[PDB]
């Protein structure tokens, strides 16, 4: 019984590295291509690249050769992708899948990865001005939150009216 | 750099209704080409390959088509559980590219899937406020 | 000495590839090329009656049969001449092939120029099936690509 | 008994069409057919020496021409052996091909079979040109469609 | 060197029957298909039909067969175009043209047809031919702009 | 039906510089297609049929190509000359049918420049007395009552 099981969220800062992982069981990886796919938010598919862990060769796109480094154990039967110099542009959620060079037999469930770019800003305040900053973002994030609360309580409603309804 | 194309770029159908979505490359991918399917906030799947394979444990009601620059995607009888992002992929030529997507929803007249759905988009904006935060408490340690 | 002959896969789908055909004397008849777009696995390989393409791959015919014989794999001698048995795709959706044999020619009765190579959907199961398909076909199922075999430099 | 062969011309142009060979006894053979997509006036129309496909119609070669002879028309006695003059399309873009001719065959020695049918660009002068291109080609220009000769039903 | 000349331009009321000719010098039609193609003011061209003068086969657009009427005389060497029941959406230059099935040899240089309300107006008979005479000053006023601006145009030149 | 859609619907450009439009059918045309060169005030004229094929008496920098469903003219250095609509058509199915065309402005010689005034005024001057004449029509009606 086929299963990807990818790495949990990041949340890491400009110019940092993150390093994906992709453990496959199921199937031996060598017998297949791992192929690692980006997908920004609201946004469709891009193939990042693929290795053939039999002989580690990997081919990948051109906008991302540089920033992404794609690897496999062949051991732990488990792929990897390395993401360095991350920016906002690298937000996104990033899968792993693996196949044959015409199709994806096996997908994972997904990474998202998150970017953070103001501090320059905030350096020359005073504490007492950096706290009053801070302490504006919590009423701000709970009313957004709420929003989100109110959303979904709208969506359960009638659902639950029909099940009491049968 | 092969541009693939599809249309349209959303639609509406009902129940049992027929739908064809289309891809069209800027160049010949002589049937190198793949379809996904992606229901919201789940991982892709992989439909079709080679432009009318189905993969394994499709459904026989989706079907594909097409060659040179022209392809599609049919589902004959439209259940509600389709209603999902499609897309096509083409691995002729490197590097492999993609279809913008065809947003399918349905049109005219399952509580639990709620939740994750709610929690995704509340980390969002956790992960969202949490970054906005962390110049100003690197401020405050200094 | 030496007939040479090559072949162009063509077909609707995404398999293409060329066959080369090499006989010295009446030595064995050395098949040799690549076949590209296909699935991984194993896919029915046989040379097909009529080198007539005028509709697609279907027009090529049955099997080549001048024998009136029952399908089998190339090893059986209970066999049709144009049964090459299997070859084999990788992950890369490649074959590499690589035969020789002694009941096909370039040249007398039992020439295959101006005949069609056909590569099939499925495994040809060597006429070891449990219906009587097996013993025409090999249930290697519909035919992807097919080109007929001229003759080479 | 009787002979028959088919070929189906394509090319990366407009070209398209199905030739048909027929041949009783050792009676001469029967073309005939259709070919699409000509301009208007006479092209040149050969069987190569190749049915190699793999280079386009390049790959072809040069007319079939066993005895070392010169270009000519087909009634000629000073042509090649595939030499067979001239097809030509009206306003339409059409020709209907119609030629009986004895050196062409489908066995033996002067057999057809497996090899290449190429229609062109221009007219084939029949080798009555003022150059040294004449009594090789005829001037007919480039190669619009070509397709490998095969055995029909 | 081949010429195809075409009737004079035509300026008719609505529901007028009209018919087109296109003359054809330096090669005989017979020889040839004959087409007519239609351009609408600031637009591009449709294509209204053909016909082979050897048989007088003639295919049409749909969105033209019953409007639209191609006739060719061999042995006067001239086609023929016979538009009915005229509206605005009509008013068009009419091209014909000659040439085999894949491409047009020839041209013609196009045959403008133009088609034209006014009853609330209809007053006395002084006022409506007072009217009609102010028309004449105003358009020799509207030339002499066109003219002035040629002349400027040829002055560099 | 065909619908043959050309791009881009206008462009500008620099004499000598390189120009590419393009023509995409909705189905295979196999190279049953012709392009067409319209000047402004003047009748179309026949560039390229067949896809690939020069037709008599055009210059050679004018060349053609595609096949399947996409097609592309290419001039390879732009005259002043050139300057034009052009328009691709299909004849592989019937109907025949047109792109909506692709307008190409700029960003012995002198007296040929002059002759070209001439024609193009007296087209206009047509304009006017042909508009002037479907004003009178009217009038001319009423008076007859
Ligand atoms: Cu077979
Ligand atoms: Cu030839
Ligand atoms: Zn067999
Ligand atoms: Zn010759």
């Amino acid at each position: 019984e086929v299963q990807l099981q990818q790495s949990g969220a990041e949340l890491v800062r400009p110019g940092a590295l993150v390093k994906l992982s992709c453990k496959a069981s199921g199937f031996n990886i060598k017998d297949y291509y791992m192929y690692w796919v980006k997908q920004r938010p609201e946004q469709g598919l891009e193939w990042i690249g693929w290795i053939d862990p039999e002989n580690d060769n990997t081919i990948y796109d051109p906008k991302f050769q540089g920033k992404a480094s794609i690897s496999a154990d062949t051991s732990s039967n488990t792929a990897y992708l390395q993401l360095s110099s991350l920016t906002s542009e690298d937000t996104a959620v990033y899968y792993c899948g693996g196949g044959p060079l015409y199709a994806m037999d096996y997908w994972g469930q997904g990474t998202s990865v998150t970017v953070c770019s103001d501090y320059e800003f905030l350096k020359s305040w005073t504490v007492e001005d950096i706290q009053k900053r801070l302490l504006a973002l919590d009423p701000m994030m709970e009313q957004e939150i709420e929003e989100i609360r109110q959303k979904y309580q709208s969506k359960r409603q009638p659902i639950l009216d029909a099940i009491e309804a049968k | 750099d092969i541009k693939m194309t599809q249309s349209p770029s959303s639609m509406y159908a009902s129940l049992g209704e027929r739908v064809t979505i289309t891809c069209k490359a800027s160049q010949d991918i002589k049937s190198y080409l793949s379809w996904y399917q992606q229901k919201p906030w789940k991982s892709p799947k992989t439909l079709i390959y080679y432009a009318t394979r189905l993969a394994d444990g499709v459904p026989s009601r989706f079907s594909g088509s097409g060659s040179g620059q022209d392809y599609s995607l049919t589902i004959s009888s439209l259940e509600s559980d389709d209603t999902a992002t499609y897309y096509c992929l083409q691995h002729r030529e490197r590097p492999l590219t993609v279809g913008a997507g065809t947003k399918l929803e349905l049109k005219g007249s399952r509580l639990l899937a709620l939740d994750p759905m709610m929690e995704q988009e509340i980390e969002e904006i956790r992960q969202k406020y949490q970054c906005k935060r962390q110049p100003i408490l690197d401020a405050i340690e200094a | 000495m030496e007939m040479k002959a090559v072949c162009v896969l063509k077909g609707q789908g995404p398999v293409e590839g060329t066959i080369h055909f090499v006989q010295k004397g009446s030595g064995p008849v050395v098949v040799s090329g690549t076949i590209t777009g296909l699935t991984k696995g194993e896919h029915g390989f046989h040379v097909h009656q009529f080198g007539d393409n005028t509709q697609g791959c279907t027009s090529a015919g049955p099997h080549f049969n001048p024998l009136s014989k029952k399908h089998g794999g190339p090893k059986d001698q209970e066999r049709h001449v144009g049964d090459l048995g299997n070859v084999t795709a990788g992950k890369d959706g490649v074959a590499i092939v690589s035969i020789e044999d002694s009941l096909i020619a370039l040249s007398g009765d039992y020439s295959i120029i101006g005949r069609t190579m056909v590569v099939h959907e499925k495994r040809d199961d060597l006429g070891k099936g449990d219906n009587e398909e097996s013993t025409q076909t090999g249930n290697a199922g519909s035919r992807l690509a097919c080109g007929v075999i001229g003759i080479a430099q």
